[PDB]
C-alpha cells in the first residue's frame, strides 16, 4: 500500500496570504505510460462533502479558482493557496490514484487568521419542562469569537464547579472566520434547587477582563 | 447536471449486514469508475472500494477485504456496497464518488453506526431569550438521544443567518446531547415567532419547539 503523509497537520494563514501544504508519497506515483503524476487534492469545508480541486498533480478541475495550484513530481507534491479567502477554511487532503488502494493523506486543517473578536456571552437557565424531568441543564453560549482559546468557568453560589460541565465548539465560520462555543452545566433538580446564583465566567483575549453572565434561580 | 445520492445507512448490530445504494443521474453512468470512501466523524477520508466501468475490476481497502462487496447495476444507474460482519471500526459516513481525473461529484454521504445500543429519541427544551443590547440569542437543547444524527432547522428553514448547531457531545450515560442557537435582532422578539424543527430519524422523533421570551 502507498502511504501519503501531509505536512503540516495544522496551518493558520491570514486572509490575503499564501498557504503551502505538502504531500509526500512512500513511492513514485508517476505513471510513465501517461506522463502524469496521479495525485489528487481535495477541499472539505466544515459539514460538506469533499470537493476535487486538482488531479494529475497540477490540473485544476474546471470552476476551481486559479488561487489553488498543484506542483511536484514523483514522491513530493505541494498545494499552494494564494490570496486566502474566508471560504477556504477546510481540511485539505491529497490522494494517490496510481494503484489501489487509492490512499488519502491524513489531512491538513487550514485555520483562517483574522482580527481578535471578543465573544458575546449569553446564559440560559433550565426550562420548567426539563426541571419536571428531574434534571437541570444550564447553558452558557460564547458567540462569534477569535481566536479559539477561551476559558469558561461555572460558579454556583460562588463555588467553582468542576466535572459537571461539557463544552462543544463549532468549526470556524466560512464568512466571518469566528468560532462559537457552548458550555452545559448538568445538575440534578435537587442540587439545582439548593442554590440561588448561577454564573458563567468567560476569559478571552478579546475581553479587557473576564465577563460574568449570571441569573438567580426563580427570576 | 451530475448528482450522486447515497442511501441505506443507519444503526446496525455488530456482525450484521447493510447494503448502501448510490443513485447516479445527469451523466453516462457506465462510462466512469465509481468509488466508496468513508469518514469516521471528526477523522480523515479513508478510501474503501472502487469498480471499473463494467464491474470486471474491483478492489478494497485491507480492513474491509472479504467483508464488503462493491457492485453496480449499469441499467439502473446505481452503485452498491454490501457490508457484512460489521464492526465498530466500520462506523462512518460513507460517500460515493465518480472517477474522472480524480474523485468527483461526491454525494452528501450516509451514516452507518455499528452498535448494540438501543435507539432513543431526544427531549427538546427551549433556551429562552432573557432581559439583559441590539442582538438576542435563543436556542433548543436536544438532550439524551442515540444514535447520531439529529437535524435542527429554524422556522422550517426560513431562518439560517446566525444559526450555530453545535457538534453533539457524548455524555457519561453514552447518550448524545447538542444545542442549536441563533442570534436575532432583539427588535424582532415582540413579533417574530422562533421554532426549532428537530428530527431524529433513527427513533422517528420529530419535535417543533416554540422558543418564547421569558
Ligand atoms: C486512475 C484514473 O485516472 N482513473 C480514471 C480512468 O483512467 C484510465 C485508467 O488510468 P490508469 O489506472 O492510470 O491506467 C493506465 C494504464 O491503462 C495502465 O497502466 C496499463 C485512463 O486510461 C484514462 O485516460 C481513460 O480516459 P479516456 O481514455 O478518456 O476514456 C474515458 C471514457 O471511458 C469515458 O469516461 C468518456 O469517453 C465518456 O465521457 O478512466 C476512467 C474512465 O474510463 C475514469 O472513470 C477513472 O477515474
Amino acid at each position: 500500500d502507498i502511504q501519503l503523509t501531509q505536512s503540516p497537520d495544522s496551518l493558520a494563514v491570514s486572509l490575503g496570504e499564501r498557504a503551502t501544504i505538502n504531500c509526500k508519497s512512500s513511492q513514485s506515483i508517476f505513471r510513465t505510460s501517461r506522463n502524469k503524476n496521479l495525485l489528487n487534492w481535495y477541499q472539505q469545508r466544515p459539514g460538506q462533502p469533499p470537493r476535487l480541486l486538482i488531479h494529475w498533480a497540477s490540473t485544476r478541475k474546471s470552476g476551481v479558482p486559479d488561487r489553488f495550484s498543484g506542483s511536484g513530481f514523483g514522491t513530493d507534491f505541494t498545494l499552494t493557496i494564494t490570496s486566502l479567502q474566508a471560504e477556504d477554511v477546510a481540511i485539505y487532503y491529497c490522494q494517490q490514484y496510481f494503484s489501489p488502494p487509492y490512499t488519502f493523506g491524513q489531512g491538513t486543517k487550514l485555520e483562517i487568521k483574522r482580527t481578535v473578536a471578543a465573544p458575546s456571552v449569553f446564559i440560559f437557565p433550565p426550562s420548567d419542562e426539563q426541571l419536571k424531568s428531574g434534571t437541570a441543564s444550564v447553558v452558557c453560549l460564547l458567540n462569534n469569537f477569535y481566536p479559539r482559546e477561551a476559558k469558561v468557568q461555572w460558579k454556583v453560589d460562588n463555588a467553582l464547579q468542576s466535572g459537571n460541565s461539557q463544552e462543544s465548539v463549532t468549526e470556524q465560520d466560512s464568512k466571518d472566520s469566528t468560532y462559537s462555543l457552548s458550555s452545559t452545566l448538568t445538575l440534578s433538580k435537587a442540587d439545582y434547587e439548593k442554590h440561588k446564583v448561577y454564573a458563567c465566567e468567560v476569559t478571552h483575549q478579546g475581553l479587557s477582563s473576564p465577563v460574568t453572565k449570571s441569573f438567580n434561580r426563580g427570576e | 447536471e451530475v448528482q450522486l445520492v447515497e442511501s441505506g445507512g443507519g444503526l446496525v448490530q455488530p456482525g450484521g449486514s447493510l447494503r448502501l445504494s448510490c443513485s447516479a443521474s445527469g451523466f453516462s453512468f457506465n462510462s466512469f469508475w465509481m468509488h466508496w470512501v468513508r469518514q469516521v466523524p471528526g477523522k480523515g477520508l479513508v478510501w474503501i472500494s472502487f469498480t471499473n466501468n463494467e464491474g470486471t475490476t474491483t478492489a478494497y481497502a485491507d480492513s474491509v477485504r472479504g467483508r464488503f462487496i462493491i457492485s453496480r447495476d449499469n441499467a439502473k444507474n446505481t452503485l452498491y456496497l454490501e457490508m457484512n460482519n460489521l464492526r465498530g471500526e466500520d462506523t462512518a459516513v460513507y460517500y460515493c464518488a465518480r472517477g474522472d481525473g480524480g474523485l468527483d461529484d461526491w454525494g452528501q454521504g450516509t451514516l452507518v453506526t455499528v452498535s448494540s445500543a438501543s435507539t432513543k429519541g431526544p427531549s427538546v427544551f427551549p433556551l429562552a431569550p432573557s432581559s439583559k443590547g441590539g442582538t438576542a440569542a435563543l436556542g433548543c437543547l436536544v438532550k439524551d438521544y442515540f444514535p447520531e444524527p439529529v437535524t435542527v432547522s429554524w422556522n422550517s428553514g426560513a431562518l439560517t443567518s446566525g444559526v450555530h448547531t453545535f457538534p453533539a457531545v457524548l455524555q457519561s450515560s453514552g447518550l448524545y446531547s447538542l444545542s442549536s442557537v441563533v442570534t436575532v435582532p432583539s427588535s424582532s422578539l415582540g413579533t417574530q415567532t422562533y421554532i426549532c424543527n428537530v428530527n431524529h430519524k433513527p427513533s422517528n422523533t420529530k419535535v417543533d419547539k416554540k422558543v418564547e421570551p421569558k
